[PDB]
RNA sequence: GUGAGGUUUU
RNA sequence: GAGCAAACCGGAUUAGAUACCCGGGUAGUCCACGCCCUAAACGAUGCGCGCUAGGUCUCUGGGUCUCCUGGGGGCCGAAGCUAA
RNA sequence: UAAACUCCUGAACCCGGGACGAAACCCCCGACGAGGGGACUGACGGUACCGGGGUAAUAGCGCCGGCCAACUCCGUGCCAGCAGCCGCGGUAAUACGGAGGGCGCGAGCGUUACCCGGAUUCACUGGGCGUAAAGGGCGUGUAGGCGGCCUGGGGCGUCCCAUGUGAA
């Protein structure tokens, strides 16, 4: 319910390309081939540049629209995030990357985030037993995380872990691609957790 | 100023009144309306714009504004009032919501559909 | 190698016999962001010529701003004329909070964090001639050592 | 009458700073004699004494600048950047031991008054007191 | 813990008890300035030794009447008139503020 | 040392 | 109460003079009295003290009068101030 | 990629099970105390929840000239209207109504009334008084606010330490 309908619609917009389908953005066929212009039947305008609050309205959507954690599930996490101590721009990225959404899509057992949201929303991908059928977990620091003994041998966890037969993913988790489980060990920095988004345009524009 | 005048005058607050007169604090407020003869607009701009003088309940008889593409009201009509100001106007600082049971919403409206006050246009 | 971004364009006028004229005054700021930084006013009857001569009478003048944990030193208060810009420090990851001038000026010179505000007019030109001003007072506690040898 | 000799005195200061003057003269307090310890304490001005003009105890104030670097304005840096006395008749000024402002961050500094003599911001900050706040050169 | 505070007497006219003004200093809560302020506390007089002009230390006590509470435990100093004028002299300015 | 019967706003 | 001069009476001007110009002319302007409470009562700058380049024209006290030592009245002008 | 289509999980829906909240009061042994043991009780509720089977199955609101994110056409020709301000509509209206598109939020979105900040627009931090509003027409003088140098005392104001206390 956070968002339903054209997605692919918000790469062409946004510029930079994005990966939210998985077998289609990694294809040739992400529909920023072909069709760089921002939708709408006006598209390849003129050249005006966007104004000062149109940049960094574009940043709040490079920080939103990927991840997907809507606005005003969006302003809390900033808020506990200006409360902990340190540089906020960066214990946030790994704060919202706490939750099992993308703990489950950076350990692998979905293509993409509509596949994590989803088969953790169900309620299969389980922390020790106790299933949860919610990705507003706050994953903590050296979580194991399994999926269900029914959900081991399902039609799409088999090309879930396909790409991912042993892939070596950064330092803040691990996993074990033959016991079909993983570890979230600490929480991920600021530059090793590599996507595309910019840290100092943002606190500016939240903190208005 | 100076310290001393500080302690003995003291600094004044500001003092702001309601832009409102409508008493209570009340957003909204059932008044009555008595004739709805036109008022010619101010220098930069001339349209026969609609107007009705609306008594209220608090004892008080004001000046309003009708928005919309026409209306439906009478002599003996129950309207009520929303409030703001209306800039080209000299004594108009009422609004009136459309959608109240003597004021119903001007049809073919669906851009600024709850603003004025219908309910969905059905296809067909 | 810079930037070289405007970001004020102003439409004056001059009244002459008949018909009154125009002549473009912009606005360029211009950094590199690791400290160097300029501003530019111009004066051309047509844009681009009102960009790039701004963009000129930035380069022919420099300042070096000192990066203390990549942000400003210290804080300042200062008067010019009637708009009283003051910066202060902020800690690392706090954020470049500023108004619509210094948000055009200390991210072209590269500060990471600053929190400032203005006093008194609005003017940008002197919300500009405040900051570019006020940047010259930046010292750092080496130069305030070596300065200080009594 | 001399309502505030001290607040003259960082008027001393700060209208000889902007007008270059060698040496001048204040005259004579055992207050003003102490304060000056903290400016040639820190380098802002170098010394004082206690000297005798037409029979009137005074005490001469030994400026220094930078050097004459080049540029617009081509007289010297000042030590100071300026002073405001914060200690006034009208405004009596109290702070304790938390109270304490962040003088330049850390780049200038504020005299005190304590029971314990004349005090600064950083051996207050570990000495642990509080008192009067007199100045504060920035 | 009764409070043991210090006035000054500019009035005994009725028997048996003093009129004694009390002098204190408190910064302002807000603009943060020493203002002397003061509030007059009726005090008994059983000795009748504390004459017109006194600056006498007061300690409270059981009441007896409406607007009295205090008593009177020793003077500190006494003699200083001028003082009193102090007071007084306001009391000869009031009449020149009405119709 | 010297000058105005004197004007109205479209 | 000499002159001037509100109000007012006549001459020219103009559609119009009750105004600017002219002829007289009324309190008033002048003196002592008790009052009245006002302004462009302005330098449109409250009082007092201390510090901070000078040049230039005069008043005034003293000397060692060539120039200096105090105060006061104008112009330009360093730093500084102001939106100028 | 929006739709239909191949595949999957299947919220709702149905079947079965059933809770912490509850062990005390009450008796027995024991020296009527101390100590140990035994017995009754659920409105919520057949609910939260568990084990299965099982249907892809709701979406709208405000804005689009600048402030402030986002534009093409048709009709209206100072009329109908928008409107928080600047202000538009006089046959190309990017400001009105409609169609499309885009923007922000999302089971929420606009509007109203009040309060704070914005507003340093009551300035204690953080403003002025020659010309923007401002020095009383001027002086004496009451109260008050203050106040030259040096030495000694008081420790009242001021500062520091431990404690009471600032409940929940
Ligand atoms: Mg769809
Ligand atoms: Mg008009
Ligand atoms: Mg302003
Ligand atoms: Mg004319
Ligand atoms: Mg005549
Ligand atoms: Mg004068
Ligand atoms: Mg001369
Ligand atoms: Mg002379
Ligand atoms: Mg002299
Ligand atoms: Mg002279
Ligand atoms: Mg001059
Ligand atoms: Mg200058
Ligand atoms: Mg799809
Ligand atoms: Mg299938
Ligand atoms: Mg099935
Ligand atoms: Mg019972
Ligand atoms: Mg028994
Ligand atoms: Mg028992
Ligand atoms: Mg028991
Ligand atoms: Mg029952
Ligand atoms: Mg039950
Ligand atoms: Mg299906
Ligand atoms: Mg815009
Ligand atoms: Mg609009
Ligand atoms: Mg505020
Ligand atoms: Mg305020
Ligand atoms: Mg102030
Ligand atoms: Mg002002
Ligand atoms: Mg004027
Ligand atoms: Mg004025
Ligand atoms: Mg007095
Ligand atoms: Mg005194
Ligand atoms: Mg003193
Ligand atoms: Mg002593
Ligand atoms: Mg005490
Ligand atoms: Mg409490
Ligand atoms: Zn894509």
């Amino acid at each position: 319910g956070r968002y339903i309908g054209p997605v692919c619609r918000l790469c062409r917009r946004e510029g930079v390309k994005l990966y939210l389908k998985g077998e289609r953005c990694y294809s040739p066929k992400c529909a920023m081939e072909r069709r760089p212009y921002p939708p709408g039947q006006h598209g390849q305008k003129r050249a005006r540049r966007p104004s000062d609050y149109a940049v960094r309205l574009r940043e709040k959507q490079k920080l939103r629209r990927i991840y997907g954690i809507s606005e005003r599930q969006f302003r809390n996490l900033f808020e506990e995030a200006s409360k902990k101590k340190g540089v906020t721009g960066s214990v946030f990225l790994g704060l919202l990357e706490s939750r099992l959404d993308n703990v489950v899509y950076r350990l692998g057992f979905a293509v993409s985030r509509r596949q994590a949201r989803q088969l953790v929303r169900h309620g299969h991908i389980t922390v020790n037993g106790r299933r949860v059928d919610l990705p507003s977990y706050r994953v903590r620091p050296g979580d194991e995380i399994a999926v269900a003994e029914k959900s081991r041998n399902l039609e799409l966890i088999r090309q879930n872990l396909e790409a991912m037969k042993g892939r070596k993913v950064g330092p803040w988790l691990s996993l074990d691609v033959e016991g079909m489980k993983g570890k979230f060990l600490r929480l991920p920095d600021r530059e090793d957790l590599a996507l595309p988004v910019n840290e100092q345009l943002v606190i500016e524009f939240y903190s208005r | 100023p100076t310290i001393n005048q500080l302690v003995r005058k003291g600094r004044e607050k500001v003092r702001k009144k309601s832009k409102v007169p409508a008493l209570k604090g009340a957003p909204f407020r059932r008044g009555v309306c008595t004739v709805v003869r036109t008022v010619t607009p101010k220098k930069p701009n001339s349209a026969l714009r609609k107007v009705a003088k609306v008594r209220l309940t608090s004892g008080y008889e004001v000046t309003a504004y009708i928005p919309g593409e026409g209306h439906n009201l009478q002599e003996h009509s129950v309207v009520l009032i929303r409030g703001g100001r209306v800039k080209d106007l000299p004594g108009v600082r009422y609004h009136i919501v459309r959608g109240v049971y003597d004021a119903a919403g001007v049809k073919d409206r669906k851009k600024s559909r709850s603003k004025y006050g219908t309910k969905k246009p059905k296809e067909a | 190698d810079f930037e070289e971004k405007m970001i004020l364009i102003r439409r004056t006028a001059r009244m002459q016999a008949g018909g009154r004229r125009f002549r473009f005054g912009a606005l360029v700021v211009v950094g590199d962001r690791q400290g160097r930084v300029g501003l530019g006013f111009g004066k051309a009857p047509e844009v681009p010529l009102a960009v790039q001569k701004a963009g000129y009478y930035a380069r022919r003048n420099m300042v070096e701003v000192p990066l203390q944990n990549g942000t400003i030193p210290h804080e300042i208060e200062v008067e010019f004329g009637a708009s009283k810009i003051v910066l202060k420090p902020a800690a690392p990851g706090t954020g470049v909070i500023a108004g619509a001038v210094p948000r055009a000026i200390l991210e072209l010179a590269g500060v990471t964090d600053i929190l400032t505000k203005e006093l008194g007019s609005r003017n940008p030109i002197n919300i500009a001639y405040a900051t570019m001003e006020a940047l010259r007072q930046l010292r750092t506690k080496a130069d305030v050592e070596r300065l200080r040898k009594g | 009458m001399l309502t505030d000799p001290i607040a003259d005195m960082l008027t001393r200061i700060r209208n000889a700073t902007r007008v270059y003057k060698e040496s001048t003269d204040v005259p004579a307090s055992r207050f003003k004699e102490e304060i000056l310890r903290i400016l040639a304490r820190e380098g802002f001005i170098k010394g004082y004494e206690r000297v005798d003009v037409d029979g009137k105890p005074y005490l001469r104030v030994y400026l220094k600048y930078g050097p004459r670097r080049q540029g617009p304005d081509p007289r010297p840096e000042q030590v100071i950047h300026h002073i405001r006395r914060i200690s006034k008749p009208g405004r009596r000024v109290y702070v304790g031991v938390k109270e304490i402002p962040r003088v330049r961050r850390g780049l200038g500094i504020a005299i005190l008054s304590t029971s314990k003599g004349v005090l600064t911001d950083r051996e207050a900050r570990k000495l642990g007191v509080g008192g009067e706040l007199i100045c504060e050169v920035w | 813990p009764k409070k043991v505070l210090t006035g000054v007497v500019v009035s005994d006219k009725m028997q048996k008890t003093v009129t004694v003004l009390v002098e204190r200093q408190f910064p302002h809560p807000l603009y943060g300035k020493v203002i002397k302020r003061s509030k007059k506390y009726l005090a008994h007089d059983p000795e009748e030794k504390y004459k017109l002009g006194d600056v006498v230390e007061i300690i409270e006590s059981r009441p007896i009447s409406k607007r009295k509470r205090f008593r009177v435990l020793r003077l500190v100093e006494s003699g200083r008139m001028d003082l009193v004028e102090k007071y007084l002299i306001r009391r000869q300015n009031y009449e020149s503020l009405s119709k």
